[PDB]
């Protein structure tokens, strides 16, 4: 029953900016808090942040505090992460990750490729 | 932050033998803070075992693991010819978790 | 203040709502004796005193009636009949400083006394090691002992309780500053002198008291009861019975007096 | 040893807006062990909150600090033409105090 | 109400040792400890030492360790600082400090620069 749908591919310029979702279904959608894990390619998995679904409390890592900003949106079950001030070493496959019954990352949609 | 290098970064071990994995901390992790994670080439990561003893749903009971303190081991009975993929240690003791670097099963 | 010289700040003649300090989590340990926590609100009392001072998590638990050791016994030592309650929280952000508080010092005793002095070469005051990097046992917190004096003089102190009109003849269930009980209320030609509030027959049971707002003086006697007696012909004989009332006009529901 | 890093050294804006900064931590910190400075040039160190949410006295309410555990967070609603000045992060939550090294704000 | 006064700059060679004291008044000398903190023009604070005014105590931090040596002169209410074996980096502004109604930074004094 859980399911996460990533939105497609997003080709951006430097400096613009991406709104990149994945529809959350068949799970209370305020109740395990969501995450997002993005993983370079060739490279490991590294984590952004952790958004609670509830309250809205964030936490930010040392390489992209500045640059990120995490949001909720309750009514429309869909979970949105914002991204300004894009350069080139921005290209990764960005997954979101919700706990499904584990510790942290699980059921991620098949993948987003933002190529900047 | 605890600096994870994956020992075994590249084992060269055929299949049906016996493979080990280790995972090493630069200060003493909590056990229960541990999971173990496996990614099939495109396919998103499974969670083996949690809790560092037991392992999770979904997974062959070949696939087991153990360790305490800083040591941990991973003891995979026999390989099926699906289960080559890369896998990573994972534990979330102090503030922020850190991913390992992958070791890379090869032939 | 510090335990060897605590401050006793006077509290009289308001309404104290209690609601807020016994709802409030802020506290980290309210233990009380004397007073249910959540029913010091209906009572009324004659005055609080509030000691204040500041002690450590080890040795806190002295602070509680016929308690010996160091504090208990040299800096302040409670009766051992206390009538009130002990209310601690934790005050890092107020009473811890970097290094250390010897601002804060400790020196048997007398209950609720106090001995400011100073006289193989020993001093009587010694200085608290407030530590903020130390275990936690150890780092000051802030204590304010509530004493409550009872029965000793009219009542002034209490809680935000709406008043009502009185009604007279009826044995009603009254609670005059704190004085609960029932009985029927009646007035009384008992001339009370004008300080005197209320008045106890033999045996500590009251027999007047004098009302607020409109000081009249009503005598409180106990509504009409008694033992109900059966008289009966046998269950050989009828189902009829009579009933005994014993020595108590019934023009409260034929009647033979 | 607990680190302190700030990411902004210096911020430049215009009186008026809005005006944020970071401190954050190594190893976990308690919150009510804490403090922020504001160091004027040619002036002492001046506590502007402590407690980690707590302003001290003479302190305008335009400034308000927040954070527990390891990050923490500085906030300025309104620049005056007299705040622009460098601001210090010290945490006390064992042994040795670590203070910052300081933000400096441009009209 | 509280005033504390240090004493001048110095000026002095490297290897060499350098005293600083600083007087106070308007308060008991013996009920607030004592801190010391350094500061090296353009960089940060470093705490320095403590040393309580009742017993006298000791916590030295251990990078300055076998180099620092406070004492306090009661009957004067006047505290001192002796640093022998001084480098060139060590050229900083030392404040004397006091935690007053705050758990630190209290009290911080005019400063000393002493320049070797
Ligand atoms: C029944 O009542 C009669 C008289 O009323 C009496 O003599 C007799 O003892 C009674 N029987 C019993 C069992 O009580
Ligand atoms: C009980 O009977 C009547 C009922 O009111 C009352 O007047 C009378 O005085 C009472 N008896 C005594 C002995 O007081």
């Amino acid at each position: 029953q859980v399911q996460l749908v990533q939105s497609g591919a997003e080709v951006k310029k430097p400096g613009a900016s991406v709104k990149v979702s994945c529809k959350a279904s068949g799970y209370t959608f305020t109740s395990y808090a969501i995450s997002w894990v993005r993983q370079a390619p060739g490279q490991g998995l590294e984590w952004m942040g952790w958004v609670s679904a509830y309250n809205g409390n964030t936490n930010y890592a040392q390489k992209l505090q500045g640059r990120v900003t995490m949001t909720t949106d309750t009514s429309t079950n869909t979970a949105y992460m914002e991204l300004r001030s894009l350069r080139s070493d921005d290209t990764a496959i960005y997954y979101c990750a919700i706990p499904y019954s584990s510790v942290t990352f699980d059921c991620w949609g098949q993948g987003t490729l933002v190529t900047v | 932050e605890i600096v994870l290098t994956q020992s075994p970064g590249t084992l060269s071990l055929s299949p049906g033998e016996r493979a080990t994995l280790s995972c090493r901390a630069s200060q003493s992790v909590s056990g229960t803070f541990l999971a173990w994670y496996q990614q099939k080439p495109g396919q998103a990561p499974r969670l083996l075992i949690s809790g560092a003893s037991s392992r999770a749903t979904g997974i062959p009971d070949r696939f087991s693991g153990s360790g305490s303190g800083t040591d941990f081991t991973l003891t995979i009975s026999r390989l099926e010819p699906e289960d080559f993929a890369v896998y990573y240690c994972q534990q979330y003791g102090s503030s922020r978790p850190t991913f390992g670097q992958g070791t890379k099963l090869e032939i | 203040a510090s335990v060897y010289a605590w401050n006793r700040k006077r509290i009289s003649n308001c309404v104290a709502d209690y609601s807020v300090l016994y709802n409030s989590a802020s506290f980290s340990t309210f233990k009380c004796y004397g007073v249910s926590p959540t029913k010091l609100n209906d009572l009324c009392f004659t005055n609080v005193y509030a000691d204040s001072f500041v002690i450590r998590g080890d040795e806190v638990r002295q602070i509680a009636p016929g308690q010996t050791g160091k504090i208990a016994d040299y800096n302040y030592k409670l009766p051992d009949d206390f009538t009130g309650c002990v209310i601690a929280w934790n005050s890092n952000n107020l009473d811890s400083k970097v290094g250390g508080n010897y601002n804060y010092l400790y020196r048997n005793l007398k209950p609720f006394e106090r001995d400011i002095s100073t006289e193989n070469c020993y001093f009587p005051l010694q200085s608290y090691g407030f530590q903020p990097t130390n275990g936690v046992g150890y780092q000051p917190y802030r204590v304010v002992v509530l004493s409550f004096e009872l029965l000793h003089a009219p009542a002034t102190v209490c809680g935000p309780k709406k008043s009502t009109n009185l009604v007279k003849n009826k044995c009603v269930n009254f609670n005059f500053n704190g004085l609960t009980g029932t009985g029927v209320l009646t007035e009384s030609n008992k001339k009370f002198l004008p300080f005197q509030q209320f008045g106890r027959d033999i045996a500590d049971t009251t027999d007047a008291v004098r009302d607020p707002q409109t000081l009249e003086i009503l005598d409180i006697t106990p509504c009409s009861f008694g033992g109900v007696s059966v008289i009966t012909p046998g269950t050989n004989t009828s189902n009829q019975v009579a009933v005994l009332y014993q020595d108590v006009n019934c023009t409260e529901v034929n009647v033979f007096q």
